[PDB]
């Protein structure tokens, strides 16, 4: 069924209001509530911890301390210690000290505002600079790459642009907020969450709760919404649940309340970057020197790899014959931050990209020809490589750029946008192309595995199951398709099942856009397993081969007799054939040293542009997008309708990332955008007044699942067309560099065309 | 305390003993799981119910609604979108048909908001569904399926709910309400309740005396004056917009952009006015436009200007007893302008509401009417601007050179929402805009044709 629009599993669902998340999941009566009382200081010792009206106000069955924690107090992804309840003292506004059960979500929320604390302040690093004036930096010490050498190349350049910029952060602001529920089960527990990595959640309950991990069951349907944000923030509910239920002996859900949520849950990592860029007269790039300061928030959560992809990412779509990057870490008493849809990509390449519009700009060169002539060469001497040293062998860009830009109508319409600036001077438009180039798979090798397992019943009907967790992304219908596709037979006979550690064992999170690469293959593996099966005994009773066995259309077909797929199965099944399988995946060919930056981290790049076009109020810096036109490369896409939702989607959580997006702490570190009133994601006529969306149609040259490619994260990249277009209105202000900071916010914005203008 | 209500089709008499519990509380307690909580605070659209009665249906927050306000309406949910007889609704097959969802937890409330704009017969879908936040699908396929799904006829079985009728204070008459806030001075008032129940969601208060407003009739009425428009507290801004449609279209074209649909449709002026609000983009436009307000405590009915109102944040003149009965518009402009500075523009707060409205002899400023929300605790005219504007030139100069007098006018603030510096740049910005749009020069992004 694979290649077919098909809708998502749980359209119906989702239309009806009968899809259930974690706080709607029945259970018992005597469930308690859970919530976090959390730090108002940024930066200090507790001195005294006075939890007495905690325990008295109404229906509170128990309140917890990290002294109260049975075994591990520790919910890092990472080989770094985070405490899940504060250790003798604090590191950012929001950090949980104590944790509250109660017969109500109300009445703990209630108790937790109740205690008295007394802290010992300390000076607390807030910004990057201090960060750097500290030195209060993970890792001990910047990583850094070089491929050749920048500065001699950059002394030689025809062309310089020398410059610096800042790139915010952002808040997920999944609809479901993080959440999860703990059923005690005799000796043992079941964990329910919204979660990315139920894996992880299994570890993590279990040397919470000093179980063997046999003893811990992690079950998952879907999620309302995740995008890196419950790839490990899932943590901290799970084991407060784990430990309350423990403790108290009943069940215990914990859900996050909005503002919690938004303050104590990480963000995507906010940029300083500093870039020196050279071109020699033809235009060629001769070098890139570039420097990554990134905001980490207070523990190391998964910082290290983010930075890792932005370092990674900082080639944006070109050849650069000499590149270098110094990457700081930064430690800061603020929210840990965590993955987001793009995982340090889109910020290395907007570096990059803001880097390749100066250059252009500073030689007076259209920026989409200066682009064009340093894409990485068509696929056919030794090839192109990175700055880490793959190969760069599908890189189609070059073409898809040509076709895009053909049916965007780009030249003439950039004649129409001049003509309409010059008869204006209130408002001003703005267009820009800009490039994807995607590597895909786990930076972390050992990451790139799934598994699958199959049954087949008696009538006929399949059950499927898979490690990939369902949080939007159409993923249990591809698994669908495939497995369909595999055996022969119409997707309705195909149930999906709960994701279930019990089921499939040892997962990686559903993430670095890997889900259904990897799981289509295991899903694949386990179907063909069960079709030799079926092959080999309809062969043998009806004499012959079983590569002469056909499934197709729901039937079988073998010595020109033909069956439907059940008759075939009980049949097997009176024959004493196991309709059972499991299926593993380990994608091929990875191999790289992360500290040399050398090596082939990445199966394959995913490709795209967009072309967005934009109007700027030139007194208030109000804003719109009123065009976009997208050619984005789905491999042969295993759903073409799922595939343009899934670019549809980034594209808009890409743009409003550098445009209405904008995250703001006080001077105490306190997070002042922590409510959808003060966080503004795009809302609904914030989507382009046109959007056109096409997928570039070829299949992948490596051997990927029907050979499609990840299309879950590299869309998402296809938002820097906004900022730059937004950018090119700037530009057409004034004769100066307006120098756009991000998010380019309305304030942003007027101040980017009052430097273009030149005043002030 | 008992109401009755219509539940999906079904009359339901819930026993009233917390007053004050949300709608969205109450529906996910009786196991109405389809109603979702995205963020209890008005903003996301995820709890959008639909509510009908006389006036007819439309979408609101179950979140920012409380039990008595549905006292003898019809309500209907997610669940009860669909025939009872198990078939999809248009807006439902639609969805699907146009993969209007991706990980579905928006879906209810885009559903409920979609099949009350089918049953209005209303396509204004960038409004209808800017309370509507999905952070999975970039919405486009969402306006698909609304417009694919407007071709099919109105559900009967919704349009049934019409036949319907047809502890807490409920007071029926704005006499019965005088007397009662006369004995009890310390109660707290409800309308609309879009920003009291945010005291009870977000900052975890209880409410100990409390009387709700929605059910009195006598207030909520536009009626015409010898001197212009008298418009009752009760007033919708969903109303106040459609009556300003024809009259005040400039305040209308404000109003457009004053929270979401959902909450349009259960907040009103009277509450606006009443939370006295120094971002509230009511009194902005209306001072400009120079409306009067009427106050009642009991018998008493004092009559100042709007703008007299509010004498320092959090602090108004507001007897005890005293309840804002109504405000009375002029029967035109039009002069005015209003100008709403957010970050997003839809569903946003203002940085600065810049209203201006002045009148020309000919050629001579004659008339000054500029007055601002968002620069100052309390909503106020830019004295020394409108001073230094009167007698002059009607053009961009003379302006230019006023522009510095706001900054003694106001010395404003800098939080998440914007810089000072911005919020006065943007300020006197608003006064180069009108001048420019009162002379015929294009001016406004969101007129701009993609
Ligand atoms: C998502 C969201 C978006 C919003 N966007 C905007 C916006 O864009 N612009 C804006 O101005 N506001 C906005 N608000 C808040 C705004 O103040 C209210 O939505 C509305 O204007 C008040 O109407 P109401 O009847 O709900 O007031 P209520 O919440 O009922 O009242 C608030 C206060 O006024 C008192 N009160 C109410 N009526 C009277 C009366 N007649 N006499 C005396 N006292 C009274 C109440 O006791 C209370 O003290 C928004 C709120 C939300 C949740
Ligand atoms: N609707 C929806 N789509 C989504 C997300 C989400 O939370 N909701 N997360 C994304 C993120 S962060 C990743 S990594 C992927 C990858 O999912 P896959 O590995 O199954 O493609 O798609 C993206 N698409
Ligand atoms: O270790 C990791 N490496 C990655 O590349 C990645 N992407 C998402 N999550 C991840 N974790
Ligand atoms: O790597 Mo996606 O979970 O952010
Ligand atoms: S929960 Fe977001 S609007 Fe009620
Ligand atoms: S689809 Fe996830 S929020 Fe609408
Ligand atoms: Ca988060």
């Amino acid at each position: 069924s694979v290649g077919k629009p098909l809708p998502h599993d749980s359209a119906r669902a989702h239309v009806t209001g009968q899809a259930r998340y974690l706080d709607d999941l029945p259970c018992p009566a005597n469930t308690l509530h859970l919530a976090f009382g959390l730090s108002t200081e940024a930066s200090a010792a507790i001195t005294g911890l006075d939890l007495e009206p905690v325990r008295e106000s109404p229906g509170v069955i128990a309140v917890f301390t990290a002294a109260d924690l049975p075994h591990d107090n520790d919910a890092s992804p990472a080989p770094s210690p985070e405490p899940v309840l504060a250790t003798g003292e604090v590191h950012f506004v929001g950090q949980p000290i104590f944790l509250v059960a109660a017969t109500s979500h109300r009445a703990a929320r209630i108790a937790a505002r109740k205690a008295r604390i007394t802290y010992a302040p300390r000076p607390a690093i807030l910004t990057l600079d201090q960060a750097l004036a500290a030195d209060s930096r993970f890792e001990g010490g910047p990583v850094i790459w070089a491929r050749g050498d920048v500065e001699t190349a950059l002394a030689g350049a025809a062309h310089l642009a020398e410059g610096c910029f800042e790139i915010g952060g952002q808040e997920h602001f999944y609809l479901e907020g993080q959440a999860a529920l703990a059923l005690p089960a005799e000796g043992g527990v079941v964990i329910h969450c919204s979660s990315q990595h139920p894996s992880e959640i299994q570890h993590k309950v279990a040397h919470a709760l000093g179980l063997a991990f046999h003893d811990v069951r992690v079950e998952m349907r879907r999620m309302g919404g995740g995008f890196g944000g419950k790839e490990s923030q899932g943590n901290h509910l799970a084991i407060a649940c784990a430990v309350a239920a423990r403790a108290t002996g009943r069940p215990c859900k914990m859900r996050y309340d909005r503002d919690d949520d938004m303050v104590i849950t990480g963000k995507r990592h906010d940029f300083r970057i500093r870039y020196r860029i050279g071109a020699d007269a033809s235009g060629k790039l001769l070098g890139a020197d570039f420097v990554h300061l990134a905001r980490c928030g207070w523990s190391a959560d998964l910082s290290l790899p983010v930075c890792d992809r932005a370092m990674l990412h900082a080639d944006g779509s070109y050849f650069v014959p000499a590149l270098r990057i110094e990457s700081h870490r930064l430690r800061t008493n603020t929210q840990s931050n965590t993955a987001f849809r793009g995982f340090g990509g889109p910020q290395g390449a907007l570096g990059m990209e803001r880097a390749i519009e100066h250059l252009a700009r500073g030689m007076g060169r259209d920026p989409a020809e200066l682009r064009a002539l340093n894409f990485y060469d068509p696929p056919e001497k030794k090839t192109q490589t990175t700055h880490y040293g793959q190969e760069v062998a599908d890189c189609v860009l070059g073409e898809l750029v040509t076709r895009l830009q053909k049916s965007a109508n780009f030249t003439t319409r950039r004649a129409e946008i001049a003509a309409w600036n010059s008869t204006n001077r209130t408002l001003a438009r703005g267009i820009a192309l800009s490039p994807v180039k995607f590597g895909i798979s786990f930076t972390l090798t050992h990451l790139n595995q799934a598994g699958a397992l199959v049954q087949i019943y008696t009538d006929g009907s399949v059950a499927l199951n898979h490690g990939g967790t369902e949080m939007g992304q159409g993923l249990h219908a591809k698994m669908v398709q495939v497995a369909a596709a595999v055996l022969g037979i119409d997707p309705v006979q195909v149930r999906i099942t709960a994701t279930d550690t019990s089921k499939v064992p040892n997962t990686s999170a559903t993430a670095a856009s890997s889900g259904a690469d990897m799981n289509g293959m295991a899903v694949k593996d386990a179907c063909e397993t069960l079709r030799g099966r079926l092959a080999g005994f309809v062969a043998a009773r009806e004499g012959c081969a079983a590569r002469d066995v056909i499934f197709d259309a729901g039937q079988v077909q073998a010595s020109g007799k033909s069956w439907r797929f059940a008759e075939i199965v009980a049949a097997a099944y009176m024959a004493r054939i196991s309709l059972s399988a499991t299926g593993f995946y380990a994608t091929p060919k990875l191999s790289w040293d992360r500290l040399r930056g050398q090596g082939r981290p990445f199966l394959y790049f995913a490709y795209g542009a967009a072309i967005t076009e934009v109007v700027i109020d030139r007194l208030t810096g109000e804003n719109r997008i009123l065009r976009t036109d997208i050619l984005h490369d789905a491999g042969a896409s295993l759903n073409p309708a799922l595939d343009i939702g899934q670019i549809e989607g980034a594209y808009v959580q890409g743009a409003g990332w550098l445009t209405t997006e904008e995250l703001v702490w006080d001077h105490c570190g306190r997070l002042m955008t922590h409510a959808p009133s003060t966080y503004k994601i795009p809302a609904f006529s914030d989507r382009p007044r046109i959007f056109n969306v096409a997928l570039w149609d070829q299949p992948n040259r490596e051997e990927t699942i029907f050979r499609s490619k990840a299309v879950g994260e590299p869309p998402f990249l296809l938002g820097i067309s906004a900022f730059l277009a937004l950018h090119d209105a700037c530009a057409a202000c004034g004769p100066h560099w307006p120098d756009l900071q991000a998010p380019a916010t309305p304030e942003a914005v007027l101040a980017a065309v009052r430097r273009a203008e030149g005043r002030a | 305390m008992e109401i009755a209500f219509l539940l999906n089709g079904e009359t339901r008499r819930v026993r009233i003993e917390d007053p004050t519990q949300s709608l969205l509380e109450w529906l996910r307690a009786e196991g109405l799981t389809g109603t979702k909580e995205g963020c209890n605070e008005g903003d996301c659209g995820a709890c959008t119910v639909m509510i009908r009665d006389a006036a007819g249906s439309r979408a609101v927050n179950a979140c920012l609604m409380m039990l008595p306000q549905i006292a003898g309406k019809a309500l209907r949910t997610i669940e009860g979108i669909a025939a009872p007889d198990g078939r999809l609704h248009p807006v439902q097959q639609a969805m699907i048909d146009h993969h209007g969802s991706q990980c579905g937890f928006c879906t209810p409330g885009f559903i409920v908001s979609m099949a009350a704009a089918h049953d209005r017969d209303r396509k204004d879908y960038d409004d209808l569904l800017a309370g509507n936040l999905c952070r999975c699908t970039g919405y486009a396929p969402i306006l698909r399926a609304a417009e694919a799904a407007a071709g099919e006829p109105p559900a009967d079985w919704l349009q049934a709910d019409a036949a319907f009728t047809l502890p807490a204070f409920l007071p029926e008459t704005s006499d019965a309400l005088a007397d009662w806030y006369l004995a009890h001075p310390e109660a707290t008032l409800i309308a609309g309740g879009t920003d009291v129940s945010l005291w009870v969601t977000k900052a975890l208060r209880d409410l100990p005396e409390v009387a709700f407003l929605s059910h009195c009739k006598d207030l909520a009425q536009i009626r015409e004056t010898p001197d212009g428009y008298g418009i009752g507290a009760g007033v919708t801004i969903a109303a106040l917009r459609a009556f300003a449609e024809g009259p005040h279209p400039a305040l209308a074209g404000l109003l457009r952009r004053f929270a979401s649909e959902q909450v349009r449709q259960v907040a009103t002026i009277g509450g606006n006015i009443a939370n006295g609000s120094p971002i509230g983009d009511g009194p902005p436009a209306l001072i400009a436009m120079g409306a009067s307000l009427t106050l009642r405590r009991g018998q008493e009915r004092r009559r100042m200007p709007l703008e007299d109102f509010f004498l320092e944040y959090r602090k108004q003149d507001r007897r005890p007893g005293e309840f804002v009965e109504s405000v009375t518009l002029p029967k035109s402009a039009p002069g005015l302008r209003c100008y709403k500075l957010s970050k997003r523009f839809d569903q946003d707060i203002s940085a600065v509401c810049g209203c201006l409205n002045l009148t020309l002899k000919g050629s001579k400023i004659e008339t000054a009417r500029i007055a601002f929300g968002g620069m100052a605790g309390v909503p106020k005219r830019a004295a020394a601007f409108e001073a230094a504007l009167i007698g002059q030139d009607f053009r961009e100069d003379t302006i230019a050179a006023a522009l510095p007098l706001l900054a003694q006018d106001f010395t404003p603030l800098s939080d998440m929402r914007a810089s000072a510096a911005y919020r006065m740049n943007a300020a006197q910005a608003m006064a180069l805009r009108y001048v420019r749009e009162l002379s015929g020069e294009a001016v406004a992004v969101l007129e701009v044709m993609p």
